[PDB]
């Protein structure tokens, strides 16, 4: 499926044969995960540092 | 005229009531960001047959 596919050379074709198709793309986002882990680039308190 | 005018004391407060702190001590830290360039390709062109 396209899905999995990547960059096929000859290509891909495929049919829709659904009523409906709903696409849910909230995790899709790699910098989603990048952030729910770090806003920002973790940092020590500076006292817990030395 | 020759006599004594004035004078100084080296004299210094004993600090059983501790009314002078003196210097600071405060932990601090600083960061800094290096971000990873791209860099220009190197092709190999080869034949499509």
């Amino acid at each position: 499926s396209i899905e999995d596919q990547g960059t096929t050379i000859h290509g891909d074709v495929e049919l829709v044969v659904e009523n409906e198709t709903s696409a849910d793309v909230s995790s899709v986002l790699a910098e989603v995960d990048q952030i729910e882990n770090n806003p920002v680039e973790e940092v020590l308190d500076a006292d817990d540092a030395v | 005229d020759l006599a004594v005018i004035g004078f100084e004391l080296d004299t210094r407060f004993t600090n059983t009531n501790r009314r002078q702190r003196g210097h600071l001590l405060q932990t601090r830290a600083l960061q800094f960001r290096h971000p990873i360039p791209m860099h220009a390709p190197v092709t190999l062109p080869m034949d499509t047959m």
